């Protein structure tokens, strides 16, 4: 079982709900995203889509910042067939299951 | 549903701060002069007699 | 092969390097993630790393926004050896080979 | 490397749009009056002679 918390330091659950990510360095060189993270604004996240969100946000903090994650999903789209990425993503889909 | 959560704006505040080195220290104080000639000639005195 | 262009629909290269992200919601219900992505800050191009920026934003404009693809990664968080996520995101790179 | 890739800075502007239809037409017109009692009563008249 996944234990998580995220990642910025003082900032872990906001008052207001915008998680401001904190800045990683992507490619493992030369690129940075600044992304934000809003919390619940269609509704709530009912017990089972916390578990959703303790996933995107690993998969957002430590894994774009990583660099045999970025190599291991760089393998995936020159493969075969993965064009129109809506296909990549089911190809990716195939793997992790 | 939150009222402002997406539409907040975030600004940067005026605290540039430089974090490098970069100094002409020894260029500072050779006492620089002009020179619009092709090569610098001057005589040398050794001994001799 | 794949042959991803930039999803943001007017303006996809830009000038300064700030490519903002167009926001999207994330748990297929409940939460938004608005991300920027600023070009070249440590190099230029590497020859290589084009190809590996032609698969982050692949997963970052369509693969979260996927309902498929979010209940795969959140299948392998669940995993008998699955904590501190620097495990979680070295369980799916053997996954995605 | 640009100089300021990342100190330029996200700002929204005065344009709300109302999208949402909460709209009270018959509510509009129906005459209100304050009855401060439990249950209103009054008389309806049938026939029978």
């Amino acid at each position: 079982p996944l234990v998580y918390t995220p990642a910025v330091r003082g900032g872990a659950n906001p008052a207001s709900g915008s998680y401001l990510l904190d800045p990683q360095y992507v490619n493992s060189g030369v690129d940075i995203l600044q992304a934000t993270y809003g919390y619940n604004i269609n509704g709530t996240a009912n017990a089972d889509q916390l578990l959703q969100r303790d996933a995107i946000l690993a998969i957002l903090e430590y894994a774009l910042k990583d660099t045999a994650f970025v190599n291991a999903i760089q393998a995936v789209a020159a493969g075969s067939g993965v064009t129109t990425p809506a296909s990549f993503v089911s190809a990716c889909v195939t793997k992790l299951t | 549903a939150k009222l402002n959560l997406a539409v907040l704006n975030n600004v940067f505040s005026e605290l540039l701060t430089q974090e490098i080195n970069r100094s002409a220290t020894f260029l500072g104080l050779l006492s620089k002069y002009p020179e619009r000639k092709s090569n610098i000639q001057w005589g040398v005195g050794m001994g001799g007699t």
